[PDB]
Order: structure tokens, then C-alpha cells, then sequence
């Protein structure tokens, strides 16, 4: 995350961090119930086999409220390209079940026509993770979030040098220094109504990190809602 | 008119059939008596900002 301010206790408690053998992060993620993860399928070509962390805030040190799950079957979408970054979408079925803490809590999965309706129409959209401070930097210790405002879809497509597909969204801004990075792919992308918070983006690819001009590029939940909800059967 | 304004006064989601305003909750939510508000079923529901 460039800029923004860091997640407190109980502030991002829907953040899943995915670790490799030697305990090092490489990709966010979001919970959805006690056995479901949602994140992205470029991620799980970084490391395998991997492990799941929960209620994570800080690496350099452990903290009492973490857990580690290990995943059982992994649910990458088919119609997956690294070449454009089209059907950026993964879900994760857990061995054991989440138990929900302070730190711990799942992100509620909106209804298709509502979330259209009512959570796209929102001004502003709320990314967390571990990512990179700045373009060239290191990744962050802390767990970081940041206010993302939602982009028109012309807008994106005219800043964009790079083909954006309907299953992809822009949020962000255009000369502020504010926007996700390196290492929080595969995140969260949260929209708040009320005080309940729903599942909208995943942390996908962008022309760099918080260039003028260019904006941050996410998996649209939307398009993908009854695909999760098969994917969360078997 | 209806879920158009103030979301249908649901507290989750809104969607009209033939007239007059129905509202849902998400899983781990149970529907409330005015058919309106969504009521947690146990103590760590989702989307929620938690502190204890
Ligand atoms: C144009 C984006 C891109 C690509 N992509 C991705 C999708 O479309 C084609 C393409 O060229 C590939 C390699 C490098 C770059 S980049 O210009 O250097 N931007 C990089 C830098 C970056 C950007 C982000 C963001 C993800 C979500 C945001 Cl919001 S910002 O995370 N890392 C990038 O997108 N990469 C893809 C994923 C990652 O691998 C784990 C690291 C590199
Ligand atoms: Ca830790």
C-alpha cells in the first residue's frame, strides 16, 4: 500500500495472508466463511505448496490472535491468462474450519443486482495488505488500508495502455501518491453501506504503483458471484 | 421510488417484485420483525468492524 494509514485491532479482520515454506508472504487475501478463501490465480504460480494466515498485522513478530490453516483444494478459474491478467479470480477450500476472533471475521459476499446497483454506485471502495510502500520499495511489515475512490469506466479504459476486460474495474486517483502495490495482490477490495462491509474488487495488476495518470486495476466480483457460490459447495 | 430511495429502508439488500419493497440479509444474518433490519446469529457476523 502507498500511503494510507495501518490497519488496527479489529480494523481489516477479513485480510489472509498466503505463505510459502519459509514463512514469507507473497499474496493477499479475503475471508469468506470458516472453510473459503477468495484471492487471485496469478498468485499460485509464486509458490506451492502454500499455507494460510489469519489475523496477521505484523511479521516481524507474532501476535496473539494468528493462525495457520492449510488448504485442501484449490479452485483456480480455467479461463485464466497471464498475458492480459482476464479471469484473475481463486478460491481456496481450508482442512480445518476459522474460528472468528477480534482479528478474525469474515467479508459478506452482496447479492448481483444490489451490489451493482447500490455498492458500484458508492463514492469510495476500502483495499488492505502487506504489499510495497513505494514502486521500487520493500514490502511492509505492518498491515496497511487505504481509501480508494471508483473510477468511470472511460476514464479507465483512456489512462489504461493495456486491454481492460469486463471483468476488470478501476479505483483510485489520478495525481494523488495513493494506491495498492506489489505483494497486496490477491487482497481485499471492501465497499461499506451502513456499517457492514461487502466483498467488490480483488487485488489485481497495475501500470506501476501511484503513477500519474494510471490507476489501480481489480478482479470485479460481480461477474464472478455465482461461480463463488458452486466453488463453495464442492 | 422504492429500493431507489434510501435503499427501501432495508438494512442489506433490496429488490422489488409486483409492488412494495422486500428486504435480505447475508449468510450468518436472520431477518428482523419489521422485515427490515438484519439481526447477527451468533457473535462474530460478517462485514463487521470488530472489538471484542
Ligand atoms: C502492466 C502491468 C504488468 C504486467 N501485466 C499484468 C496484466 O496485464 C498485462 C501485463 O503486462 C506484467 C508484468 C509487470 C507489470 S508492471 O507494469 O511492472 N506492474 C506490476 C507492479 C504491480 C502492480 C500491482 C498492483 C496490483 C493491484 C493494484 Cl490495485 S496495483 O502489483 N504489482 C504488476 O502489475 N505485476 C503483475 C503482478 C506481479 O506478479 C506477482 C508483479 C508485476
Ligand atoms: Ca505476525
Amino acid at each position: 500500500i502507498v500511503g494510507g494509514q495501518e490497519c488496527k485491532d479489529g480494523e481489516c479482520p477479513w485480510q489472509a495472508l498466503l505463505i510459502n515454506e519459509e514463512n514469507e508472504g507473497f499474496c493477499g487475501g479475503t475471508i469468506l466463511s470458516e472453510f473459503y478463501i477468495l484471492t487471485a490465480a496469478h498468485c499460485l504460480y509464486q509458490a506451492k505448496r502454500f499455507k494460510v494466515r489469519v489475523g496477521d498485522r505484523n511479521t516481524e513478530q507474532e501476535e496473539g490472535g494468528e493462525a495457520v490453516h492449510e488448504v485442501e483444494v484449490v479452485i483456480k478459474h480455467n479461463r485464466f491468462t497471464k498475458e492480459t491478467y482476464d479471469f484473475d479470480i481463486a478460491v481456496l477450500r481450508l482442512k480445518t474450519p476459522i474460528t472468528f476472533r477480534m482479528n478474525v471475521a469474515p467479508a459478506c459476499l452482496p447479492e448481483r443486482d444490489w451490489a451493482e446497483s447500490t455498492l458500484m454506485t458508492q463514492k469510495t471502495g476500502i483495499v488492505s495488505g502487506f504489499g510495497r510502500t513505494h514502486e521500487k520499495g520493500r514490502q511492509s511489515t505492518r498491515l496497511k488500508m487505504l481509501e480508494v475512490p471508483y473510477v468511470d469506466r472511460n476514464s479507465c479504459k483512456l489512462s489504461s495502455s493495456f486491454i481492460i476486460t469486463q471483468n476488470m474495474f478501476c479505483a483510485g486517483y489520478d495525481t494523488k501518491q495513493e494506491d495498492a502495490c506489489q505483494g497486496d495482490s490477491g487482497g481485499p477490495h471492501v465497499t461499506r453501506f451502513k456499517d457492514t462491509y461487502f466483498v467488490t474488487g480483488i487485488v489485481s495488476w497495475g501500470e506501476g504503483c501511484a503513477r500519474k495518470g494510471k490507476y489501480g486495476i481489480y478482479t470485479k466480483v460481480t461477474a464472478f458471484l455465482k461461480w463463488i457460490d458452486r466453488s463453495m459447495k464442492t | 421510488k422504492l429500493c431507489s430511495l434510501d435503499n427501501g429502508d432495508c438494512d442489506q439488500f433490496c429488490h422489488e417484485e409486483q409492488n412494495s419493497v422486500v428486504c435480505s440479509c447475508a449468510r450468518g444474518y436472520t431477518l428482523a420483525d419489521n422485515g427490515k433490519a438484519c439481526i447477527p446469529t451468533g457473535p462474530y457476523p460478517c462485514g463487521k468492524q470488530t472489538l471484542e
